[PDB]
């Protein structure tokens, strides 16, 4: 369970190697005050190297390594304070609760001249859970952030969801890492350097098929190596790989028992409807997660194969499912949890509707969750996009009217028909026309945004992405704008913002 | 002065009637002093308090009932504070007294939530040796099976109108009222097998006339006639629409009836009614149709159109079947 | 802050007319000082709270009106806990019979329920229990729309008092009155049609009076107004409706539904009136039937939330359905 | 659509008597309680504008935002975005799923209890725009009920609404009903001729025509879609391609896939078809009668009446459950079961 | 003081748990392996949670339990600083353990925590994990977040089968002697519910009020609507009569039982009733929305008769 397999170096990392760098970079900048020495990435080299602060210190303190919760950030932040010459002070946000015992291990415990025993070993503060903090710890370390005594140590906060509230003044001054240490060829790599650390002898293709397999895991990778360590297998085949066979399971391969327990009728008394129907009834109670049951359902009975041509079980099953629904918002409403009885038979019912020989494809219900991602996706862009709505012409519709009413009208609206010609060559009419395009465009709050596409050429889109609103694909393909027409319009765009910022200026 | 049944209540084993097995039992229980917590279920009125407290002065002293018997009830709001307050406290302690368990009965135990349910499962399985509690509860169904599994449970039923006539009799013997067979009759259906209502409803009508008779009865009370609701059957199956609709909407606004109680009486009457099977399962669909679209809450008129629609469409039938 | 349904109340019981035997037992069981009873049930604007209300003011006057008077609606209000707290509250605080202008004034503090028709039974049984807990010191009175709605333990420690519907002459009579009381320009046309929309009510009529005179301002009063103000439809797109049904296809329906709906009338009103239609005219008893209980079928799915444009093109349909057979 | 929005009830097209009428209620004192409903797009919000102009003086114009922190039960911090000024407070209660009780009320609190700060340029009563009230559940109109019988007296509410079925009786007949209808399709092509020859258009009256009756009598949508036909192409001729909204011609399309073939595969792209329409958040009611639209308008036989009430019926369950897919899709499975039955014989 | 026999005869050992095979065994395995990790059991409430658990600490750390062994109940307090204080003070006390033993700090019924408590118990149970071992008793495991069932393995109780509470109950009569009837082990069958301490409190209470097994003397102490009347009202829905049906329905209705009662036993019974498949699953689908109108605030006799009227309409 990570005891001798931990990373201690900088060569047993599990992270693309730019990031490292970076991160390499930023603690090593440090060196000017603490040690008094004298596309996105080049963004980020751009503002690793041009301008600093009058006391030799850059304009971001603090890093937020946003992630999923795994995939070894921690671990690699503690081994980069190792590399770079401090000592890893970690301390954690999520047992702190009161903001007076937080100050007292941030104000009064680090970030000062903490010159210990070790004269040549200074600290680092590494923080983690950053996000479950109360908003008045992280106003209180934003407050340490801004204060003019002098911050001189680096601090290393650790994030789960980069899209929280209490980030939301927090992160312009920060210093963002998503990136996602999933890479194999260096998870795989540092897996054979730290198996030949010990003397455990492990084929790269088994080790790839295990980070394949677990998601690309990195600190429970090291955990069944040494399980499989303790049980005493001293090579590794195909085999051994093959105890579990799913690592992105969270218990999933019972769920793929119960669907099958729907759907497929069990081969051969046996055969009588009764058995079959408390098998089923009890696997569907056995299974203990009863939502995950029935939105597989859902997307599992019409892929499978049906003889009903007239429709004679998908009504019934249709009518089961909001039957279910109905159940869950009454037993909600009403609070009484004796309702709760009856939603184990709405898998019994597919059984009894869906019985059939064969055995087709059963897949992880997708549908609904990605569904209901998008519909948060959607909710949360028309939220961003009135309130970048003036309040002049917010009040004067609602967002479902806006939303059915307006949208398209309005993309139809702001893409007209031109020509690649010069601005100062367009006619009067022509001109009045791309002052309304522009006065839309300003009052809408809507501004067109360059994209490099994976291919590598450049293309333009709308900054709300008001499109991926207003748009079917199922629809017959209609004429886009041409690149340089978008180029045309932005430029305009930013010269009038530019204008108004002067008309601004000028008014106050 | 005061109310019958607070002068009458019983204070005797014997004095509680049509619960004899379970009186039996519980005095099995307490002569061996092997009395579980007890959790006494039922409709209201029909003697859950005053066993339990009849049972509390036969095991206590008058003295001591004060002491080693706490009373929480519908005063106190019960929610996670209550089972975390008083009653613990009072569970978790020992007593100067002589060395007998504790007492608490808790009115109202089914308007308990989950949590709490489960918190005071914690309390009554950590204390047993000292505290026997006493929860009295209307439904058995509002509480957690881990609560039922822990406690023994008795279901105090209704009382018989066979075996609830003695006790009337002896309250008219002792009090000197007029007693007629109707008002005795319109006693023992009206009260609905419970002891309570029948002693405030004698009590009220001694009160307000003098006299106990059926129509006296239903003046002080209320409650829908035989023959009025026999009027609206005879309106609703032999009548045209809008006449009716008019008879009843008037009946309605002069008598004072409401259409849930016009419901509930004409569904007590259609079982009397030698309907066929077939418009039967018609009338009752559309009558329970009917009491949840009320129990929604729409407009009246329209539920009491419909209702006379479900009786002219079983009148067609009826006589088309003839 | 003038509101005619409140101004209007007679504060003497004299002046309470048409119930002047309420009046006289009321009068007697104040002057007796033992009133354990009471009760007041009937159909909306009969007056029964302002009856209580001028009972109360005959009794206790304006000095102890604001002290031992309580009113809480129970539609408002029907949450146990807080009609638990409120009234234990309200009845806790011990205040003497003494007044100050030397009239005996019995110790009991009122305490009016308006719409106690509206709780269950379990609340009302909790309320009942809170009435043997506070037998003694205050005293009670329940108003409701029907007296059966009433549980049994409350009718025990109350004594009735039913309540007629006023005769249209004297609403008329009343609206007369006001409208002369208060200089407001309306013809005998325009109040018997006022009191036709708002059916056997005063309290209605007299808002909806209320409403003519601000939104006409100073001007004579319509039928426009008052047919516009209580959301009325009018009979020619009733008669628009049964004509589509009557002869027509579902164009025709698409069409009259598409024009009730982008008028804006309610589809309450609709089906009210449409059953105010039906069960007066000379159709069949099976069409009537049908109709009628597609008609509350159509009330409780807009009672529940759903679509009203596609209730009533089903309502349509089925009238048709009934009508073009 | 904005710019040119009439400021005054003077400066209206349509509907000038209850413009007339509610100057009138504005002339006089005690401005009671407002419930304004009607149709999408008829002219409620214009209206409701005019009438908070009429109201007050040149100042109502100036709006801002303001994000308010309300608190649950649960102990979170919930942001609200409320359109505010100086003169009336504008609010759409309908966000919080269950906390719009605690919304209306803390709100109506802090509107109320707060005194005015200037009472001589306003009135002693400031105004609460709830929009959307519709949706509320029934005891958060409860709680409205409760809160607007407390503070009668400095805060009259105005509710703009649409289909006043979902709204209780006991708030409804508390508040002045003012119903604004759908105008016209003669006085939408007579301000769609106004729009266009205030600012030098030359718009035909038949186009305008197609354009009214296209728009299904939404004034909104029937002026985006002049703009849109001025953008398209500008001199105008009487047969023009009216611009349609992409999510109406996508709804023909999935009815056209339904007709088409009735067998389950056909069943479960038309599930993701109904999918992408609910992902793109418009509301099912929308959906349903889009859906049975296109369907009436192909259908044959009577058969359209037993379509008719089976929509209806599932728009019960609809609004009955919370996963609008399983009543969609019941709904459809029907009507394919149903046809199958009607073609086959 | 006799003690009851919900805690008189609890198992002792992983060998007497009845439950489940799977989890058994791997509890089994857990005993012996000695490098036991941090886990989370789910299941129903009554199911064994922690006498599964209990039993696992008490064969693992032995004659040292009474040092390195925490149960924390949510009958204590359950804020956010009680776990806070005592579960680090624990895990901070050393207690000398042979090679594979760990303390144990079992939190039985973890899921009314907030979420502040189990992102703390995140940093609990991974820093001490060479110490102590977790085993959190949760009744669902949808409530216990992501990263907390991460890095810990998640173990699964099912409900009690009926052959199960069987075995069990005939092994508590053979050990208590009790004479018996098979017409009331079907009874105390359908008063258990699937719970086994329910079937093991109400034999008890059967055996101290009667003493002798038989179907009669198991109602008379539990007294719900009996099964075989409600049966006949069900046999009467389906073989297309109403009139029998709310013959049984107004007798067991003026016994005075809830309508919650009778639609409660009228699904039970129809679980496990002799018919259709599909008329089995309308039916469960008209009780259950019976069952809703019921639970929505409608609870009277008209309710009841019309979903009599609607169970014999299903069947033609
Ligand atoms: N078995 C009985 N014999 C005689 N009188 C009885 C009997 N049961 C009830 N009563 C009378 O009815 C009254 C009510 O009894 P209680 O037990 O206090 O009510 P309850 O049974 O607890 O039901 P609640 O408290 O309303 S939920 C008693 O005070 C007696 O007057
Ligand atoms: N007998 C009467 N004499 C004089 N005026 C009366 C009489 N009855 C009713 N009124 C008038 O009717 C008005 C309405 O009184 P209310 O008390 O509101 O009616 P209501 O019965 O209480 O209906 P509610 O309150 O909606 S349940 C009063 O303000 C009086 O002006
Ligand atoms: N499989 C089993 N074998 C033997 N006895 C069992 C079994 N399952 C349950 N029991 C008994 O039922 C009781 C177990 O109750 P608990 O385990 O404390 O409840 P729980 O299932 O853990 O749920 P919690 O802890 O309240 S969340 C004891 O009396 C056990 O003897
Ligand atoms: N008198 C008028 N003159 C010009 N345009 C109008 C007039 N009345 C309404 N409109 C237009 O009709 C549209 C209706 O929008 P809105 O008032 O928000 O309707 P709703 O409130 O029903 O959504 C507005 O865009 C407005 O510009
Ligand atoms: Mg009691
Ligand atoms: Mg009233
Ligand atoms: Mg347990």
């Amino acid at each position: 369970w990570v005891d001798e397999f931990a990373p201690r170096h900088y060569t047993e990392l599990l992270s693309d190697d730019f990031t490292n760098r970076c991160l390499l970079k930023w603690l090593k900048l440090w060196d000017l005050v603490v040690f008094g020495h004298e596309s996105h990435e080049q963004v980020l080299e751009e503002m690793l190297e041009a301008g600093l602060d009058p006391s030799q210190r850059p304009k971001q303190k603090v890093a937020l390594l946003c992630g999923p919760p795994g995939l070894g950030k921690t671990t690699l932040a503690h081994v980069i304070a190792r590399h770079a010459g401090y000592s890893v002070v970690e301390m954690n946000a999520s047992d702190d609760r009161s903001p007076e015992v937080f100050r007292t291990r941030i104000e009064a415990a680090t970030q000062m001249e903490s010159v210990l025993g070790a004269g040549g070993k200074p600290n680092c503060l590494v923080i983690d859970e950053i996000d479950g903090a109360p908003v008045a710890a992280i106003n209180v370390l934003l407050s340490i952030l801004n204060r003019k005594g002098l911050l001189m140590r680096p601090i290393i906060c650790i994030c789960n969801d980069q899209f929280a509230p209490s980030l939301r003044q927090l992160k312009q001054q920060a210093f963002l890492l998503h990136f996602p240490p999933t890479l194999p060829s260096r998870l795989v790599q540092r897996l054979q350097e730290v198996s030949l650390r010990q003397g455990m002898r492990a084929d790269p293709g088994v080790l790839a098929a295990l980070c394949e397999k677990t998601d690309n895991d990195i600190r429970a990778c090291i955990n069944t190596l040494q399980f499989l360590y303790s049980r005493g297998q001293r090579e590794l085949s195909v085999r051994d790989v093959q105890a579990t066979r799913v690592g992105l399971k969270d218990q999933r391969r019972g769920l793929f028992s119960v669907w099958q327990e729907v759907f497929q009728l069990p081969r051969a008394s046996l055969t009588s409807a009764s058995q079959r129907f408390y098998r089923v009834l009890h696997a569907a109670a056995s299974a203990g997660e009863h939502e995950k049951v029935v939105q597989g359902l859902f997307d599992n009975f019409l892929r499978l194969r049906l003889r009903d041509s007239s429709l004679g079980a998908v009504c019934v099953a249709l009518d089961w499912l909001a039957f279910d629904d109905l159940l869950a918002g009454a037993a909600h409403h009403s609070q009484s949890f004796q309702l709760l009885r009856y939603p184990p038979f709405l898998p019994v019912a597919f059984h009894v509707l869906f019985a059939s020989s064969h055995t087709p494809r059963i897949t992880f219900p997708s549908s609904q969750q990605e569904a209901q991602n998008r519909m948060s996706q959607m909710r949360n862009l028309i939220q961003t996009l009135v309130s970048g709505i003036a309040p002049a012409t917010r009040s004067r519709a609602t967002p479902q009217a806006l939303l059915l009413d307006a949208l398209c009208l309005l993309l139809d609206i702001l893409a007209p028909k031109l020509r690649p010609v010069s601005t100062q060559l367009y006619s009067t009419r022509e001109k009045q026309q791309l002052a309304s395009l522009v006065g839309t465009m300003l009052a809408y709050s809507l501004t067109y945004r360059q994209e490099r596409t994976p291919d590598g050429q450049y293309i333009y889109r709308l900054e709300p992405n008001v499109e991926e609103l207003c748009r079917f694909p199922e629809l017959p393909a209609r004429k886009p704008l041409t690149y340089q027409t978008k180029q045309l319009i932005a430029r305009e765009i930013e010269v009038e913002k530019m204008r108004r910022a002067e008309a601004s200026a000028r008014v106050e | 002065n005061l109310p019958w049944v607070e002068k009458y209540r019983p204070q005797t084993l014997n004095d509680l009637i049509s619960h004899q097995d379970i009186l039996s039992t519980i005095q099995k229980f307490i002569n061996e002093d092997r009395l579980p917590h007890l959790l006494l279920y039922g409709p209201p009125g029909t003697g859950k308090t005053s066993t339990i407290l009849a049972c509390a002065k036969q095991l206590y002293k008058d003295k001591e009932f004060g002491s080693m018997v706490l009373e929480l009830n519908a005063s106190d709001d019960r929610g996670i504070d209550i089972i975390r307050g008083p009653i613990l406290s009072f569970a978790s302690t020992r007593t100067i007294f002589k060395k007998g368990f504790k007492l608490v009965i808790l009115d109202e135990a089914d308007a308990m939530t989950q949590d709490a349910q489960n918190a005071l499962r914690r309390v009554i399985e950590k204390f047993t040796e000292n505290t026997r509690f006493c929860l009295i509860c209307n439904y058995l169904s509002k509480i957690i099976p881990a609560l039922q599994s822990r406690c023994t449970r008795f279901r105090f039923g209704p009382l018989t109108p066979e075996l609830m006539v003695p006790r009337l009799e002896h309250v008219v013997e002792e009090e000197k009222v007029d007693i007629s067979e109707d008002g005795m009759k319109a006693l023992v259906t009206l009260s609905s097998g419970d002891m309570r209502r029948a002693l405030n409803i004698l009590q009220s009508t001694n009160m307000a006339f003098g006299k106990v008779t059926e129509e006296t009865v239903y003046t002080c009370t209320g409650h829908p006639l035989k023959s009025d609701i026999a009027n609206i059957l005879d309106w609703m199956l032999n009548q045209d629409f809008t006449t009716a609709y008019r008879n009843i909407t008037e009946l309605k606004t002069l008598k004072g009836l409401a259409l849930h109680d016009i419901l509930t009486e004409i569904h007590l009457f259609v079982h009397r009614v030698d309907f066929p099977s077939s418009v039967r399962i018609h009338l009752l669909t559309k009558m329970a149709d009917i009491e949840y679209r009320l129990s929604v809450g729409t407009n009246e008129k329209i539920q009491l159109s419909s209702l006379i629609a479900a009786f002219q469409v079983t009148r067609d039938l009826i006589v088309a079947e003839a | 802050p003038v509101p005619w349904v409140e101004k209007y109340r007679p504060k003497c019981v004299d002046e309470v007319a048409f119930q002047e035997e309420v009046v006289a037992v009321l009068k007697k069981s104040l002057e007796g000082a033992d009133l354990p009873n009471l009760l007041f049930y009937g159909p909306p604007g009969t007056g029964k709270t302002s009856t209580i209300l001028a009972a109360a003011r005959e009794l206790f006057g304006p000095e102890l009106f604001r002290l031992r008077v309580l009113e809480l609606n129970a539609s408002d209000e029907r949450g146990i806990q807080v009609v638990r707290e409120k009234v234990k509250n309200f009845a806790q605080l011990t205040v003497s019979g003494s007044r100050s202008d030397g009239k005996p004034c019995p110790p009991f503090k009122i305490v009016i329920l308006d719409e106690a028709d509206s709780m269950t039974s379990a609340a009302q049984a909790a309320l009942r229990r809170t009435m043997e807990k506070e037998s003694k010191t205050t005293r009670f009175c329940l108003i409701c729309n029907y007296v059966s709605r009433i549980i049994e333990p409350l009718t025990s420690r109350c004594s009735k008092f039913r309540f007629k519907p006023l005769s249209d002459k004297i609403q008329q009579q009343r609206l007369l009155d006001i409208a002369k009381k208060e200089n407001v320009k309306i013809s005998d046309e325009g109040i018997a049609y006022l009191v036709k929309v708002s059916e056997g009510d005063l309290r209605k009529a007299i808002t909806f009076l209320q409403s003519a005179t601000r939104l006409t301002g100073g001007k004579e009063i319509t039928e426009k107004v008052i047919t516009d103000i209580a959301g009325v439809i009018p009979a020619e797109k009733i008669d628009g409706v049964f004509a589509a049904c009557q002869s027509g296809s579902f164009d025709k329906l698409e069409a009259v539904v598409k024009d009730l709906i982008d008028e804006g009338h309610a589809a309450t009103q609709l089906v009210n009136q449409l059953h105010d239609v039906v069960v007066e005219n000379n159709l069949s008893d099976k069409q009537k039937s049908i109709i009628t209980e597609k008609l509350a079928e159509v009330d409780k799915c807009l009672a529940d939330g759903a679509d009203e444009h596609l209730q009533l093109i089903s309502l349509c349909a089925t009238v048709m359905q009934q009508l073009s057979q | 659509v904005d710019k040119y929005r009439p400021c005054s009830l003077g400066r209206l097209d349509y509907h000038k008597e209850q413009a007339a009428q509610l100057r009138n209620l504005v002339q006089c004192g005690d401005f009671p309680h407002l419930l304004v409903y009607g149709p999408s797009g008829a002219g409620k919000k214009t209206r409701i504008m005019c009438i908070l102009r009429e109201l007050y003086g040149v100042g109502v114009e100036k709006l801002r935002i303001e994000h308010q922190t309300i608190t649950t039960p649960s102990k979170k911090k919930i942001e609200i975005s409320t359109i505010a000024s100086n003169y009336h407070l504008e609010v759409n209660p309908s966000d919080a799923g269950n906390s719009d009780r605690v919304v209306i009320q803390e709100m109506l609190k802090t509107v109320a209890q707060s005194q005015q700060l200037e009472t001589n340029s306003q009135r002693d009563f400031k105004v609460v725009l709830l929009t959307e009230v519709d949706k509320l559940t029934k005891d958060a109109q409860h709680a409205l009920r409760r809160t607007m019988e407390k503070y009668m007296s400095t805060c009259r509410l105005i509710l703009c609404c649409n289909s006043t079925s979902k709204v209780i009786p006991p708030i409804r007949s508390r508040c002045l009903a003012v119903r604004v209808p759908a105008p016209s399709i003669e006085d939408i092509c007579h301000v769609l001729s106004t729009v266009c020859k205030k600012e030098g258009l030359n718009l035909p009256s038949q186009l305008a025509h197609r354009l009214a009756e296209k728009s299904c009598r939404n004034l909104r949508k029937a002026l985006l879609m002049c703009e849109a036909c001025r953008v398209q192409q500008y001199p105008f001729t009487a047969d023009q391609e009216i611009p349609e909204t992409d999510w109406e011609v996508y709804l023909r399309e999935t009815a056209n896939a339904i007709v088409s073939q009735q067998t389950p595969q056909r069943l479960l792209e038309v599930r993701g078809r109904l999918y992408e329409l609910l992902t793109h958040c418009i509301p099912p009611e929308i959906i349903m009668k889009g859906l049975l639209s296109e369907l009436l308008h192909n259908c044959d036989g009577q058969l359209k009446g037993e379509v008719a009430q089976m929509a209806a019926y599932y728009e019960h369950r609809l609004q009955l459950g919370s996963k609008a897919i399983y009543h969609l899709e019941a709904f459809v499975a029907k009507f394919m079961a149903l046809y199958k039955k009607f073609m086959e014989d | 003081y006799e003690l009851p026999w919900v805690e008189k005869y609890r198992p002792v050992k992983l060998n007497e748990i009845v439950g489940n095979e799977d989890t058994v065994s791997r509890l089994e395995v857990f005993a012996r392996e000695g490098n036991v990790p941090n886990i989370i059991i789910a299941g129903p409430p009554g199911t064994g949670k922690t006498t599964s658990i209990l039993c696992l600490a008490r064969a693992l750390l032995g004659p040292a339990l009474k040092d390195a062994m925490l149960e924390l109940n949510a009958s204590n307090d359950r804020g956010i600083d009680v776990v806070r204080n005592k579960i680090k003070m624990f895990a901070q006390q050393k207690v000398t353990l042979p090679k594979g033993r760990h303390k144990i700090i079992i939190l039985d019924e973890a899921d009314s925590m907030t979420d502040g408590a189990q992102q703390a118990l995140r940093r609990t149970m991974e820093i001490y994990s060479k110490t102590t071992r977790f085993a959190l008793a949760c009744n669902a495991s949808d409530k216990i977040i992501e990263p907390i069932q991460s890095r810990c393995a998640v173990l699964r109780y099912t409900k009690l089968t009926d052959a199960q509470i069987l075995t069990r109950l005939m092994n508590v009569i053979e050990k208590e002697r009790v004479p018996y009837t098979d017409d009331g082990l079907e009874a105390i069958i359908f008063t258990a519910q699937g719970d086994m301490r329910q079937a093991l409190n109400n034999l008890q209470s059967t055996f101290s009020g009667f003493g002798f097994i038989n179907s009669e003397n198991v109602f008379k102490v539990c007294d719900e609507p009996h099964p075989l009347l409600v049966k006949e009202m069900i046999q009467h829905c389906v073989n297309a009569n109403i009139d029998e049906a709310y013959k049984i329905l107004a007798h067991l209705w003026h016994l005075g039982y809830s309508p919650e009662d009778i639609i409660g036993n009228i699904f039970r019974v129809c679980k496990t009733f002799q018919m259709a498949e599909y008329l089995k699953l309308e039916f469960i689908k008209e009780i259950g929305y019976t069952h809703m109108k019921i639970a929505e605030g409608v609870n009277s006799l008209l309710q009841m008769a019309g979903l009599l009227a609607r169970l014999c309409q299903k069947t033609m």
